[PDB]
């Protein structure tokens, strides 16, 4: 009876590692487009501003 | 002698029209390097906006 309550921690765990890293790692496949556009986004700055 | 006379101040006529003279040019120099003056106006202008 104490091992079927940890039958729900298993999805508990199992659950948030596939929660927990395939966000993070999906944040990295967000973060890097930030900078990505950014730095596109400084050159589009100065460009009208230098023309 | 009359001529010479009346000549004479024409003379000073055009003494007056050389220094008038010169002052054109010296003024229209200082028109151009205000206009350079005034494009680095406009730079320093344009650049502290960007910042």
């Amino acid at each position: 009876l104490i091992q079927a309550e940890e039958r729900e921690v298993s999805a508990r765990l199992a659950a948030a590692e596939t929660a927990l890293g395939e966000s993070d790692a999906r944040r990295q496949t967000q973060d890097a487009a930030l900078e990505d556009n950014a730095l596109e986004i400084d050159r589009l700055r100065n460009a009208l501003l230098q023309s | 002698a009359r001529l010479a006379d009346s000549s004479a101040q024409q003379k000073a006529v055009e003494r007056r029209a050389g220094d008038l003279n010169v002052a054109l040019e010296r003024a229209l120099d200082r028109i151009r390097a205000l206009e350079e003056e005034a494009d680095g106006l406009r730079q320093r202008h344009a650049g502290v906006d960007t910042a």
